[PDB]
């Protein structure tokens, strides 16, 4: 009772005694490295704190310190980004010409002819073209000078040192107790208002006193070296008033509830800025202020040290109906004592959020000169899509882990979890049927179109000319959003994004955003996406639901979460554990995300990105998506074969690296096949023969070489498969977009 | 009810017989949500012969009115059968 | 809980508003032993249960006393130059004698007539304060130390006492004020109250300087001339002008 | 100090340091003696 | 600004929740509601708060009720001046 | 306080549950009144009804989607296509009956949900399936034939 700061003093001594004893955290790794399997086991269980100790307090302390270390690593990475943008970039020159100078923040040394990678980006600078979008972010923040980037890099280094010190201090000096970690009410109250709300309010303040004036002058047209410094605008209401007249009144309108006076810098316009092609910074300021107020208000719902507030346990236990028996009872105990359940929920929502971010960012470019940078747009979208997919797969994996280790039947009786586990057969069977139906009605349509096209019967295909499959619902929603301003949003001057419809927003002769028409090809690709997502969900859900027991193996929970099988009996139990379900879900997630990014790339290159010549829009691919994306042959020829000429012809130029990785990735992927179609027995016997050869020359090692375990073989195969495929797509996308963008 | 085991009690007619009393209130613009929906229903064909074209005022009005009616119906049924939210 | 009646009675005798902000959790450890103990701790920071790091009753009380003394010096230093300049005693204009224009914040103004530039002055300041603060910290860690190692003969007055916040030896208590324990407790209460008032005053001076762009004495005089007009609400229109 | 030197002598640390030293030596050899197609002595 | 319609609305909208919570009409730090949310439960003093008010109206009650009243008053004032009235 | 989900016939150790989708009064009545769940009706008549419905509903797809859908003679071609599909599913029914019913065995009894003993469905027999298959052929072919007539008649269409 009573939320407070409870901490234990000096729990772990600081020394290098355990650094010289690898495998000290695990009890099973104490007999020493008798075989090579010990080396792999040392790394496969380094972060599995649940196995290193049975105490939840120690596990929580380890997680907290690991989080601090991760924060320090991220800060080091950020510092490196800012330092490279301040010392090995053309940001200052790019500011004067953001439409012709290609951003670059990496310079290579001349050693073995690699200096060819230093492309002629522009502004008297040579380097590698970057697609992270840091230049646009810095411009939106009003960096302008390189000294500010250097200062930010130094500050990031200081923050990294602070994070590492915090982790060491919280693990060896002042370690929080278990009751401190279980304060979900206090944690939520602080993360909602003190973190998200306060951060949004602070960013809004910076945007008001730094981003708005500097960016306004830049857009109006003023040399970056002539714009006043940020402090000259943050501490001088006269100049800022010269740029925004509502500031001549100070803070009086805010406290008198006459907020309308602030309508000059707190607008609700919409669309994009015609000069930069991005969202109106005033709109973003207003958005951040509104969400900050909302988050601050939301950070006052849970009860802590006072009577006011709500109880998570009380709210959960009060939500029970006639179809769910007991209801949400027991969920609070699960989420307050199991780290894997929280990790699963957080990973799922985190990945979904990343995907939503990718969508909202290409639809509504939030940074200046970002939409016209096709390379940056495609790179950001694809990167966030992959991060989201990986996080979702991890969420499923941790859900299965919790179901295998932290599940307790005595605490989950007749509740949501128990009832779900009591009818897993119906869920899995229905999901399997919907997956089969989607696969048929989605892929068979493409196969039918291919067969008709090959048979000389284009009138029997599922296209916009023959049997039409118009997405009436999507088109209706799109038109509804287009007609929203002045009707279902009277205070809105334009739609959220030009994709809903309207005019074409072009910046510097290139189309920044334009309406995206949906046809039969869009209908087909959307159903393909739904089918792939459903199959991935089926695999992950099946693993989570059958991780404990199954009709084939009634004691699967006893075998653990990660085991290769249960022998060749019962016909075969290969890949029956939850870990194997995650292993297969990774492949399906890769397939789904790959199709998603391919669809996005082709659609933007055929119906969005292009040039304006006062006579129309000349798209990159000429709009061949609407007439070729309805068949697999079109995707293979008009997209894979047609757009791959940029990466296979990059030798001898700056993009040659993309041509090398493109091949290297192809190798790694194929390499994975060796570990995916093979078994452990063959390699063990081959190693036996090689060991005999070594013994014949008295060069056999004491650490008996052993073939990788079945689980390790599967992990290596899946890791190499995804690395090769993702890297191949990365090289192809980057080379193509950097050569035609 | 006469058939099934539908918990939709007959006394629960207040859902659908009370939602119009609130949706008919004018919203400054136009004249009223239900009024506009009914006018569109009676003008843009008797929702059976030809059709409401593609993305018309009738479509959004019908979707919004049905959204409100359905949410009121289900929430009221849950509340009434829950007996002062005894769950 | 419902408080403890007897424990709340002690806080009630303190008078003022010290009762509407007290709680049963704070009264479990705030028994009036420390000077200035008025039973105010809604967040329960000085709770001895689970204490560690810098969030400990000893460190928190020591930090409060240190802040009190530093704030008293700061408030006196914030008001003395402006008051002396307003009366013409020193050859500095009232707008130039403001505390935030001495050189602490060059953007807000600086006095460029010192015997040496402010950065080098800060270098000397860092060395001197490093010596003083490090010796004080080591005494806090080990009370018996600081009086053993040779320090030009000054170590003889660094023995300290049981309480780190009250060394009061041959130098820190020259006049030997507060000879009896009750008198010392009363004087400690005076010091704590004055330091708290000085802390509040320093924060107020900073806020007024940011919102009025003038000095504390000037703000007080302008408020006295016209209180209804010159105040927080009346100055909302012009904050950094 | 003994434990630190023992940790520095572990297989991963020694492997990374050896690879870094060999790579650095090769890079400098190619920097001072570039385009060595054949062994011209 | 003092004595204006906006000032009167804000003052009233902030003071009303305070008097409501003091006379057992609004939830406070001692009296809460059951799972229904419309039935005030008897005053419980498990939070350890102390106040000189005869009814036990603590300072946390002042802060909570004042914040809620301020939010409601701000919304009411903005809606009134953004609709033509006020 | 009501629990709409109960174990099948009160037994909680049978791989089935009773939900408002399976044990619904109207749903149960409609599902029980289908020709497939008529233990007392002759299998031939039930097969005739099933074949009629299936044959009638099977013309439409080829009519509006067949290779010759854009020709005036699409109705006839589709009638023939449905006849062929009915004959195919007919041989399917015969093969299933010849493989499933080829031996005898003292099977366990059959009771209702209340516990009233009932004989096994005559359809689950060598002669029962043959009669059902024969009725499906006559009904299936008749349904396809009626599908063509409806195209010629039906003033709206
Ligand atoms: C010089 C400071 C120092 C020292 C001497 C120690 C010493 C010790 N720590 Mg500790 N720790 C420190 C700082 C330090 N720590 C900091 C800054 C943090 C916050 C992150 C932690 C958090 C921490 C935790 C949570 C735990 C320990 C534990 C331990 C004990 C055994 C584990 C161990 O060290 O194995 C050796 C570790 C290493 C040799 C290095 C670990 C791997 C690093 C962190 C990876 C960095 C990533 C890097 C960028 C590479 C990734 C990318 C790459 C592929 C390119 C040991 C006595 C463990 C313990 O008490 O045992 C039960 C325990 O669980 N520490
Ligand atoms: C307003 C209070 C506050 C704030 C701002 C934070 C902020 C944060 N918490 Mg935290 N937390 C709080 C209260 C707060 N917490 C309380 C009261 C509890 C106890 C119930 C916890 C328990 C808790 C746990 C168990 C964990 C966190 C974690 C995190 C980090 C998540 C990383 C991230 O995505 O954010 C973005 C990252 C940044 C913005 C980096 C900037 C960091 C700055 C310095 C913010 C530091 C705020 C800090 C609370 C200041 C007080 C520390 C002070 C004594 C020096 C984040 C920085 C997680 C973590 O990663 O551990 C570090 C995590 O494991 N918190
Ligand atoms: C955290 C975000 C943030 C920050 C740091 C600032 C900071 C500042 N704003 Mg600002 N503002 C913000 C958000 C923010 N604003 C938002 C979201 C809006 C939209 C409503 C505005 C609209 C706005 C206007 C119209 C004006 C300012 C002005 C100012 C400057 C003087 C105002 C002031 O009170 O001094 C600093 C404020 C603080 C130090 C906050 C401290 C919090 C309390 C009051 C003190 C501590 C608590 C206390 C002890 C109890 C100042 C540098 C004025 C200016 O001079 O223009 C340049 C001006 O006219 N702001
Ligand atoms: C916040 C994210 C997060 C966190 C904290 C964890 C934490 C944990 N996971 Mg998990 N996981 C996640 C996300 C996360 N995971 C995601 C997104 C996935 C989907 C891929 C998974 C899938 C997963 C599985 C299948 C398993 C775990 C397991 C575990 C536990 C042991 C991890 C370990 O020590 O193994 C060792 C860690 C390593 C060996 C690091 C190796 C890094 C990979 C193999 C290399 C990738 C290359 C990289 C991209 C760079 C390429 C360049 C290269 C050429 C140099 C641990 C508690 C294991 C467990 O038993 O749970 C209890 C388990 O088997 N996770
Ligand atoms: C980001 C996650 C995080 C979390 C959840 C915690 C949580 C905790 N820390 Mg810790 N700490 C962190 C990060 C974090 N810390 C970092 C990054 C550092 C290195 C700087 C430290 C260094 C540190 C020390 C040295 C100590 C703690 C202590 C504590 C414990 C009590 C702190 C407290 O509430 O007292 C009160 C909190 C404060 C007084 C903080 C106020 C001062 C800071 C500077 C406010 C500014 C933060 C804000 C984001 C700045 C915004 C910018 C500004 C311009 C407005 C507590 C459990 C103490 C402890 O061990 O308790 C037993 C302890 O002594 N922390
Ligand atoms: C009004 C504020 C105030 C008050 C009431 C106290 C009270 C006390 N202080 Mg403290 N002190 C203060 C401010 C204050 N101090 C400030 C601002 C600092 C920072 C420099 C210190 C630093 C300090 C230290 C380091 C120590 C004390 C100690 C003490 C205790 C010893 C008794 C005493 O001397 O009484 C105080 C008497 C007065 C406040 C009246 C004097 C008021 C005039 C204006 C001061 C003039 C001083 C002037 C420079 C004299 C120069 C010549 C002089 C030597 C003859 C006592 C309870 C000692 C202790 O704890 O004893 C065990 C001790 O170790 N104080
Ligand atoms: C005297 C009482 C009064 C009056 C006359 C008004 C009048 C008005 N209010 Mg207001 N309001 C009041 C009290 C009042 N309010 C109170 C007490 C609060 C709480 C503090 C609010 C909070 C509030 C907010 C947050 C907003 C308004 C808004 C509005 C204006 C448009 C309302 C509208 O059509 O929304 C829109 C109608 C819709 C159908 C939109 C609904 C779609 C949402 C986004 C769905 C989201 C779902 C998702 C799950 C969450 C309008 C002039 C809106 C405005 O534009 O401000 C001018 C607005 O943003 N009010
Ligand atoms: C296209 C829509 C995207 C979602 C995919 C839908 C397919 C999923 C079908 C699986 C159903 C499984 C039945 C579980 C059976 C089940 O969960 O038990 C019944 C469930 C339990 O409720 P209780 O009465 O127990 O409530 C107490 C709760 O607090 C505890 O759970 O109540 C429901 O009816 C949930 C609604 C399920 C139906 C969801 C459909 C919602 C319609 C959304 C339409 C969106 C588009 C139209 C908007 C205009
Ligand atoms: C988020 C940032 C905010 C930080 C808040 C957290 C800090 C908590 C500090 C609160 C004090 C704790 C309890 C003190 C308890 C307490 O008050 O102690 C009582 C106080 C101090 O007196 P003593 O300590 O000497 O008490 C002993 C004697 O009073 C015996 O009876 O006396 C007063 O009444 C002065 C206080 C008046 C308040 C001054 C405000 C004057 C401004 C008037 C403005 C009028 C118009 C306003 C319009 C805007
Ligand atoms: C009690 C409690 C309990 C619960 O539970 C919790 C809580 C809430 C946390 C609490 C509260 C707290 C508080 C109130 C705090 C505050 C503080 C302050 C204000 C400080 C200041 C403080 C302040 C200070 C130190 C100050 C100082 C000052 C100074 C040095 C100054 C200096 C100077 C001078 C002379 C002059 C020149 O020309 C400038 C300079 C150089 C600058
Ligand atoms: C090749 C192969 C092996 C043999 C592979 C072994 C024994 C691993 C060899 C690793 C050597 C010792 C290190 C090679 C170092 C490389 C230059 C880089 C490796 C990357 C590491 C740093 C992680 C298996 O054991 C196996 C098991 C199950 C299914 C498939 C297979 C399989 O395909
Ligand atoms: S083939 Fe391998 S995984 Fe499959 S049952 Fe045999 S040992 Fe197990």
């Amino acid at each position: 009772k009573k939320v407070k700061i409870v901490v234990d003093r000096n729990p772990v001594a600081t020394n290098f005694e355990k650094w010289a004893k690898p495998g000290h955290f695990s009890r099973t790794l104490s007999k020493g490295p008798t075989t090579t399997t010990w080396i792999w086991n040392l790394h496969a269980d380094a972060h599995d704190f649940d196995t290193q100790t049975s105490d939840l307090e120690e596990i929580s302390r380890k997680v907290f310190s690991a989080h601090f270390g991760q924060l320090g690593i991220i800060f080091i990475w950020l510092s490196g980004m800012y330092f490279h943008g301040a010392r090995f970039s053309n940001y200052e020159a790019w500011l004067t010409d953001p439409t012709h100078i290609k951003p670059s923040a990496q310079v290579v040394w001349p050693i073995v002819g690699q200096e060819i990678l230093n492309a002629d980006v522009g502004g008297g600078f040579q380097g590698l073209q970057i697609t992270s979008g840091f230049f646009q972010l810095w411009r939106a923040a009003g960096i302008t000078s390189e000294l500010q980037l250097y200062t930010t890099a130094i500050g990031a280094l200081v923050m990294a040192a602070a994070m590492f010190f915090a982790g060491w201090f919280h693990y060896h000096k002042a370690a929080p107790k278990l009751e401190w970690f279980q304060n979900v009410e206090s944690m939520l109250n602080h993360h909602l208002g003190g973190l998200l709300g306060l951060g949004s309010l602070a960013w809004a303040g910076h945007q008001i006193h730094v981003s708005l004036p500097i960016n306004k002058l830049l857009d109006a047209g003023v040399d970056p070296k002539e714009i006043p410094l940020p402090h000259e605008f943050t501490l001088n209401p006269e100049l800022m008033a010269q740029l925004y007249p509502s500031f001549s009144k100070g803070l009086a309108p805010f406290f008198t509830l006459d907020w309308a006076q602030y309508s000059d810098f707190l607008t609700f316009q919409g669309g994009l800025n015609p000069v930069t092609g991005g969202l109106w910074l005033t709109d973003t300021v207003h958005h951040h202020l509104a969400i900050a107020v909302l988050f601050l208000i939301a950070g006052h719902q849970y009860r802590t040290n006072w009577g006011i507030g709500s109880s998570l346990k009380e709210i959960l236990e009060a939500h029970k109906g006639p179809f769910t028996g007991e209801g949400h009872k027991g969920l609070y105990e699960i989420l307050t004592t199991s780290w894997h359940a929280q990790l699963a929920i957080n990973l799922a929502l985190f990945g979904s959020l990343s995907i939503i971010v990718a969508h909202h960012m290409y639809a509504m470019p939030p940074y200046p000169y970002l939409a016209t940078d096709y390379g940056t747009q495609l790179s950001l979208f694809t990167h966030h899509m992959w991060i989201g997919g990986f996080c979702i797969v991890g969420a499923g994996a941790h859900a299965a882990i919790f179901m295998v280790r932290d599940y307790d039947p005595t605490n989950n009786y007749n509740n949501l979890l128990d009832r779900v586990l009591r009818h897993r057969d119906a869920i899995i069977s229905h999901l399997n049927w919907v997956c089969i139906f989607l696969g048929f009605h989605s892929f068979g349509l493409y196969i039918h179109n291919d067969t008709m096209s090959a048979l000389g019967r284009p009138q029997d295909m599922f296209s916009d000319t023959a049997i039409q499959l118009q997405p009436v619902f999507a088109q209706w929603v799109q038109n509804t959003h287009f007609l929203a301003p002045g009707f279902t949003a009277p205070n809105a001057l334009a739609s959220t994004s030009p994709s809903w419809g309207g005019d074409v927003v072009a910046v510097g002769g290139k189309v920044a955003m334009m309406p995206i028409s949906l046809g039969t090809a869009d209908f087909l690709v959307h159903h393909i996406h739904a089918f792939t997502i459903h199959v991935t969900v089926l695999i992950l859900l099946k693993g989570v639901l059958y991780a404990r027991s199954s009709r084939l193996i009634p004691d699967k929970a006893n075998l653990g979460f990660r085991f290769p099988c249960d022998g060749p009996g019962r016909g075969g139990t290969c890949q029956v554990s939850a870990w194997d379900h995650v292993f297969l879900g990774l492949f399906w997630m890769y397939n789904s995300i790959s199709i998603v990014i391919f669809h996005f790339s082709w659609k933007m290159q055929s119906d969005v990105w292009g040039t304006v010549s006062a006579n129309g829009v000349s798209h990159i691919t000429g709009g061949n998506f609407a007439q070729s994306a309805n068949t697999i042959n079109g995707w293979l020829r008009d997209f894979l074969w047609a757009q791959s000429s940029q990466v296979i012809q990059s030798y001898g130029s700056a993009l040659s690296a993309y041509g090398l990785i493109f091949l290297g990735a192809h190798f790694v992927w194929a390499f994975s096949l060796m570990f995916l179609f093979s078994g452990r027995g063959y390699w063990q016997e081959l190693i036996e023969s090689i060991v005999w050869a070594h013994n014949k020359l008295k060069v056999a090692p004491a650490i008996q070489p052993r073939a990788l375990s079945i689980t390790q073989g599967r992990a290596v195969g899946v890791a190499h498969y995804l690395l090769g495929g993702i890297a191949t797509t990365w090289s192809f996308f980057l080379a193509r977009i950097l050569a035609v963008g | 009810w006469g058939a099934y085991e539908e918990p939709l009690s007959l006394v629960a007619g207040f859902l659908g017989w009370f939602a119009p009393s609130n949706i008919k209130v004018p919203a400054f613009g136009n004249e009223s949500l239900f009024g506009a929906f009914h006018a569109s229903m009676l003008e843009n064909l008797a929702n059976f012969p030809q059709g409401p074209a593609l993305t018309d005022k009738f479509w959004i009005l019908m979707i919004t009115w049905h959204l409100g009616l359905f949410l009121a119906l289900t929430l009221g049924n849950i509340g009434q059968a829950a007996r002062k939210q005894g769950y | 809980e419902g408080a403890d009646l007897a424990k709340v009675e002690r806080v009630a005798k303190v008078g003022g508003l010290y009762k509407n902000f007290t709680s049963g959790q704070a009264l479990s450890y705030l028994d009036g032993t420390l000077p200035g103990d008025f039973g105010f701790d809604p967040l329960g920071l000085c709770d001895p249960e689970g204490a560690g790091g810098f969030i400990t009753p000893e460190w928190l009380s020591y930090s409060e006393v240190i802040h009190c003394r530093w704030a008293m010096l700061g408030a006196a230093g914030f008001l003395a130059p402006e008051i002396l300049a307003t009366a013409g005693l020193i050859p500095a204009t009232p707008e130039e004698a403001v505390w935030f224009r001495s050189g602490v914040i060059p953007p807000a103004g600086q006095y460029g007539k010192y015997w040496m530039d402010p950065y080098s002055l800060f270098w000397i300041e860092a060395i001197l304060m490093n010596f003083a603060e490090l010796k004080r910290w080591q005494d806090f860690k080990e009370p018996g130390s600081q009086s053993k190692q040779y320090f030009l003969g000054l170590e003889a007055v660094f023995g300290g006492s049981g309480n780190p916040a009250y060394p009061g030896g041959q130098w820190f208590n020259m006049l030997n004020l507060g000879k009896t324990p009750e008198e010392m407790k009363k004087l400690q209460t005076n010091e704590i109250r004055n330091g708290r008032l000085a802390m509040i005053a320093c924060l107020g001076c900073a806020a007024q300087g940011v919102m009025t762009q003038k000095g504390p004495f000037a703000n007080l005089l302008e408020h006295l001339a016209d209180p209804v007009s010159n105040n927080l609400l009346g100055n909302l229109a012009t904050i950094l002008k | 100090m003994k434990d630190f030197t023992t940790y520095l002598s572990t297989a991963p640390v020694l492997t990374l340091l050896s690879v870094t030293v060999v790579a650095g030596l090769l890079i400098e050899i190619n920097r001072f003696f570039p385009d060595a197609l054949i062994a011209a002595f | 600004y003092l004595g204006s319609t906006t000032n009167q609305i804000m003052v009233l909208s902030t003071f009303l929740p305070l008097v409501a919570g003091r006379f057992g009409l609004a939830p406070t730090s001692t009296r809460h509601t059951n799972q229904s949310g419309i039935k005030l439960l008897p005053a419980e003093k498990s939070a350890g708060l102390v106040s000189n008010d005869p009814a036990g109206f603590n300072a946390v009650d002042v802060l909570a009720l004042g914040a809620l009243g301020h939010i409601l008053g701000c919304g009411i004032v903005l809606g009134l001046k953004s609709t033509g009235n006020l | 306080k009501v629990q709409v989900v109960q174990p099948v016939n009160g037994d909680p150790f049978i791989g089935m549950l009773e939900t408002p989708v399976t044990s619904s009064p109207a749903i149960a009545w409609y599902l029980s009144n289908l020709p497939a769940y008529r233990t007392g009706v002759s299998p031939l008549l039930r097969g005739v009804e099933i074949g009629l419905a299936h044959g009638y509903l099977l013309v439409g797809p080829f009519i509006k989607l067949g290779p010759l859908r854009d020709v005036e003679n699409v109705a006839e071609i589709v009638g023939c296509i449905n006849g062929a599909a009915t004959v195919l599913i007919l041989t399917l029914c015969l093969a299933y009956g010849a493989v499933t019913f080829q031996g005898e065995g003292p099977q366990v009894g059959v009771k209702t949900l209340s516990g009233r003993s009932i004989p096994r469905d005559p359809l689950q027999s060598a002669d029962g399936w043959n009669k059902f298959t024969a009725g499906f052929a006559v009904g299936g072919l008749s349904g396809a034939a009626w599908g063509y007539l409806c195209t010629q008649i039906l003033p709206y269409y």
